[PDB]
RNA sequence: GCGCCGCUAGAGGUGAAAUUCUUGGACCGGCGCAAGACGGACCAGAGCGAAAGCAUUUGCCAAGAAUGUUUUCAUUAAUCAAGAACGAAAGUCGGAGGUUCGAAGACGAUCAGAUACCGUCGUAGUUCCGACCAUAAACGAUGCCGACUGGCGAUGCGGCGGC
RNA sequence: UUACGGCGGU
């Protein structure tokens, strides 16, 4: 049910998209272990290398 | 403590877990060993109110989620996986919610052995709903 | 129903020309029991106590009964006449081995 | 007046120094000069009666049993045949599929003469004309020439009478209806050119 | 010579009864009256006695056949069947 | 309100002393209600499971069926089924440009267990071949298929079931034919794909305990 | 205008071949024509392997293989783009475009 | 499709839905059974055939190409009015069968309207036996027979020779 | 998902 929020640093930005140029996919580290590492999406200014805050932790990137 | 087989403090119990995920919904019934006892069937078009979204892979996770809750608390904690497509006549192919139902399903705390595509093939048999020249669409 | 009869109605056919043979019932009934017989093919058609006592003298004569696979409008065409026979009798094999097979 | 044929069979009685001469239902395929074969034990030939239970799932089968030991009554008009399905070794009853389609749970112990009843193709042929239709019920009943009950009169038909000859009321009537008011579509559930197969169970 | 065309058995019927029923018998009619080749003794006399018997002329077998035919095509494939139920599960 | 998990009971299911682990699993079953007995609805169940957690260090792609044939309080003793090969497998072979020959057979052994064997064999292309297709001929087909054919009906009806289904966890009938058939056209992917149960020969009850002796 | 020298169908001394039915619309199209695709898939979706390795019975087990062979005709394979417009020379090679896999 | 179980409340279908099937328990999972279709992957710019066309094993046949030939006959030949034989699919007549698919038709959607696409259902028909009908983008849109005129990589079948 | 027309001569 309660999942821990997990605070995430994100290595390199794959690029835009989201089909206007809103969202951009960064493939975060889990700030547990860096082996440990899936690929996500996020909106607005990202700059490369931050930390950013996991509400969810695992569903899907931008993949048909 | 009526409910549980008897196994040691390291050991498990396995059971089947048959995921059939075609489009328009996604089942993630899991049985014994024999497959003839159901443990639990849910369904990914059972906990959305949508009909878009039976198929979905986010109605999948959660019933994947749900599936291992009711397994794990009657004892029974290991799975092996027995994935469908729709087969035989129609597509081979499993859907959206194929992956999704199986993450989740080792995510949420439980073990998983042997696994195996068991979808529905012919031997060149019967024909197909589509009319000759296909549905246009 | 691919390969094998004409083992036995090629062999047949062979024996009609080169060696000899009598047909018909009581023809066959004469050969046998004068000790000229040596190989007796029966029809699938013939009557089952006409079957039989084939069947029992050819062990008073220590001879062969083959059990030909066809009617007896068939085994005739088989021979190479217009008949019908049940019953033949090789009396001598022209220089084909139908004894020497496996009956 | 019946469409198969039959065949009479002589046994040797158990009890008595005697033969007896029983009728068949001439299953179709036999000839004189046959043996046939009639028990538990029996093997499962053409002609060869022996009961259901015992026999496999999917034997053609005619002239069975509706009740054990009733000697024989359903399937037996010239052509016809049940199958047998779905034994239920415990509470032993079995179903089998009747010439109408429909299918009935019956005893296990019911016996039944494997095949298919001969004289069978006859309603393919034309009747042809009046004459051997009258040949055809001298031999059966008295019930050839039916006249309309429009064409009657009003004593006569509850549908006769008119200027006209119409039927005037619907002629779907209940099944409760008396005698005499009985004719046309007795409870019809449906009327009018037949589609589908028959969709109702 | 050449006394018909079309119609052949079915020209005692004349003008009447209508085409596609005189057309319809003659299937049938050519068949009950026709010899079929005895499977007893080989001889061409299966003649039909009333309906639904066949008989021979010489060996004087009496057989159980078809109304218009020696053989129904049902009765075939049930004996088929029969055979083939008899040696699968040896009951 | 009812749960009918708590009316329910666990059995473990036993696989015969042919093979190194003896203990399959455990199968669930409701208690005696009556005409409903706790026996009749586990007997004829079928426990599809590999070999590699019924050997120690066999393969992985070969499955068997191991059908229930007794209850022994709470124990659930087993009996062979078949086997198949897992899909995956099945299909990994199947290639383009060579020859898929198979045979099939059915043969009883001699304590009456018939059974029918399915067997495939793939062209095989050499180190030197430079060619593509490495194709058999039609007549080489037909005499390759009559020699699979030939040696299991060999290994099946001569002696019992023990020594039958012993034969196939090594799979020694796929490399029978293996070593038999390579003067004809050479063959690399040879495996008995399918065994099927036709029969059972009344289940004397003596038999399914000598399985489960030592 | 003759298009191609082939008919679009890979027959040459033949009348007749099998018709089959495509996937996505199940059109019946001929044999040689289809836009055939075998797809030999790992059926894990390799973002999803980190979670059932650390979830299995063992430590080396190997994955199992999803192999589904599509077959297309050529109105669905031009629509959901799995062969391209090409040019009026660069039609004219048979092999197929190269691999990149990683 | 039907039996005997198991546990559950939805299943199905779609761009979204609905018509529809379901606590007289659908769908799913297990084990069996029956019926009728159809022979996947192997299957190819491969083979055979006069063309239509032809694909599960094994079985009685009858044919045929090519190659091999220091066999035989010795112009027996090519094309061919008239005349015939074969001929996909649909279609017609009769008897079997009837699983799936499904013209006609009923219904639900979609639209301004839908007699269409799409969805649920379904008749005739698709399957076999017998008789017909003789047409197709029956296409390599290219008659058949004969010789001659570049190269190359192969492939299918025979034959010969080589590490 | 829906997207139907555009007077004649120049
Ligand atoms: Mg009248
Ligand atoms: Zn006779
Ligand atoms: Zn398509």
């Amino acid at each position: 049910r309660v999942q821990p929020i997990k605070l995430a640093r994100v290595t390199k930005v794959l690029g835009r998209t989201g089909s206007q140029g809103q969202c951009t996919q960064v493939r975060v580290e889990f700030m547990d272990d860096t082996s440990r590492s899936i690929i996500r999406n996020v909106k607005g200014p990202v700059r490369e290398g931050d930390v950013l805050t996991l509400l969810e932790s695992e569903r899907e990137a931008r993949r048909l | 403590i009526s409910l549980g087989p008897q196994v040691a403090e390291g050991e498990n119990v396995f059971g089947v877990c048959h995921i059939f995920a075609s489009f328009n919904d996604t089942f993630v019934h899991v049985t014994d060993l024999s497959g003839k006892e159901t443990i639990c069937r849910v369904t990914g078009g059972m906990k959305v109110k949508a009909d878009r979204d039976e198929s979905s892979p986010y109605a999948a996770m959660l019933a994947a989620q749900d599936v291992a809750q009711r397994c794990k608390e009657l004892g029974i904690t290991a799975l092996h996986i027995k994935l469908r497509a729709t087969g035989g006549n129609r597509t081979k192919t499993p859907g959206p919610g194929a992956q999704s139902a199986l993450r989740a399903l080792a995510r949420s705390g439980m073990k998983i052995g042997r696994i195996e595509d068991v979808t529905p093939i012919p031997s060149d048999s019967t024909r197909r709903k589509g009319g000759r020249r296909g549905r246009r669409l | 129903t691919k390969k094998s009869l004409e083992s036995i109605n090629s062999r047949l056919q062979l024996v009609m020309k080169s060696g000899k043979y009598v047909l018909g019932y009581k023809q066959t009934l004469k050969m046998i029991r004068q000790g000229k017989a040596k190989l007796v093919i029966l029809a699938n058609n013939c009557p089952a106590l006409r079957k039989s006592e084939i069947e029992y003298y050819a062990m008073l004569a220590k001879t062969g009964v083959h059990h030909y696979s066809g009617n007896n409008i068939e085994l005739g065409t088989a021979c190479g006449k217009y008949y019908r026979v049940c019953t033949l009798a090789i009396i001598d094999p022209g220089d084909s081995d139908i004894i020497r097979s496996m009956p | 007046g019946r469409g198969a044929p039959l065949a009479k069979v002589v046994f040797r009685d158990p009890y008595r120094f005697k033969k007896r001469t029983e009728l068949f239902i001439a299953a179709e395929g036999i000839h004189t000069g046959q043996f046939v074969y009639c028990g538990k034990k029996a093997q499962l030939n053409i002609g060869n009666v022996l009961p259901v239970g015992t026999m496999p799932e999917g034997t053609i089968v005619c002239c069975l049993e509706e009740k054990p030991g009733d000697r024989g009554k359903l399937a037996r008009a010239s052509g016809n045949y049940a199958t047998v399905i779905s034994h239920n070794p415990e509470t032993k009853k079995t179903r089998v599929k009747l010439p109408s389609g429909s299918k009935k749970v019956i005893s296990s112990a019911n016996r039944a003469v494997v095949g298919v009843v001969a004289g069978g193709g006859r309603i393919d042929k034309p009747i042809l004309k009046a004459g051997r239709a009258y040949h055809k019920y001298k031999a059966k009943r008295n019930c050839w020439p039916r006249v309309r009950g429009v064409a009657m009169n009003p004593v006569e038909h509850p549908f006769g009478g008119g200027n006209h000859q119409h039927i005037g009321k619907p002629s779907t009537i209940r099944r409760d209806a008396p005698a005499g008011r009985k004719v046309g579509l007795i409870a019809a559930r449906r009327t009018g050119r037949l589609r589908g197969t028959k969709t109702v169970q | 010579a050449k006394r018909t065309k079309k119609v052949g058995i079915v020209g005692k019927y004349g003008t009447r009864y209508g085409a596609s029923l005189r057309k319809m018998v003659k299937k049938i009619e050519i068949s009950q009256h026709a010899k079929y080749t005895c499977s007893f003794c080989g001889k061409t006399k299966m003649k039909r006695r009333a309906v639904g018997i066949w008989h021979c002329g010489s060996c004087m077998k009496t057989v159980a056949g078809g109304a218009w035919t020696y053989n129904t095509t049902s009765a075939v494939t049930v004996k088929s069947a029969i055979r083939r139920l008899k040696e699968l599960k040896d009951q | 309100v009812v749960d009918p998990f708590s009316k329910k009971d666990w059995y473990d299911v036993k696989a015969p002393a042919m093979f190194n682990i003896r203990n399959i699993g455990k199968t669930l079953v409701t208690r005696t209600q009556g005409t409903k007995i706790a026996s009749d609805g586990l007997k004829g169940r079928v426990f599809e499971v590999s070999l590699a957690d019924l050997q120690n260090d066999e393969v992985a792609f070969r499955k068997f069926k191991l059908i229930t044939e007794d209850v022994q309080g709470k124990n659930c003793l087993t009996n062979f089924h078949g086997m198949d090969l897992t899909r995956d497998k099945m299909c990994s072979m199947v290639k383009k440009w060579q020859t898929m020959i198979e045979a099939h057979v059915d043969v009883k052994t001699t304590d009456g267990y018939l059974l029918r064997l399915f067997c495939v064999g793939f062209t095989k292309k050499r180190n030197n071949q430079i060619r593509k297709t490495s194709y058999a001929q039609h007549q080489q087909v037909r005499q390759i298929r009559k020699k699979m054919m030939e040696i299991m009906t060999r290994e099946v009806q001569t002696n019992d079931l023990k020594e039958v289904v012993n034969k196939l966890i090594p799979d020694s009938i796929g490399k029978d034919i293996e070593k038999a058939c390579q003067s004809i056209y050479p063959l690399h992917d040879v495996f008995v794909r399918k065994v099927k149960m036709l029969k059972k020969p009344k289940f004397e009850l003596g038999k399914l305990m000598e399985l489960h002796g030592e | 205008t003759k298009k191609r020298r082939n008919n679009g169908r890979a027959k040459k001394g033949r009348g007749h071949v099998q018709p089959i039915r495509c996937t996505n619309c199940a059109r019946c199209v001929p044999k040689d024509k289809a836009i055939k695709k075998f797809v030999i898939r790992n059926i894990v979706e390799a973002a999803a392997v980190r979670d059932i390795s650390e979830a299995s019975v063992f430590d080396a087990y190997v994955l199992p293989k999803l192999y589904v062979k599509l077959h297309y005709c050529v109105s669905c394979a031009i629509h959901s783009k799995v062969v391209r417009n090409r040019s009026r020379e660069a039609r004219k090679d048979r092999t197929p475009p190269p691999r990149f896999r990683p």
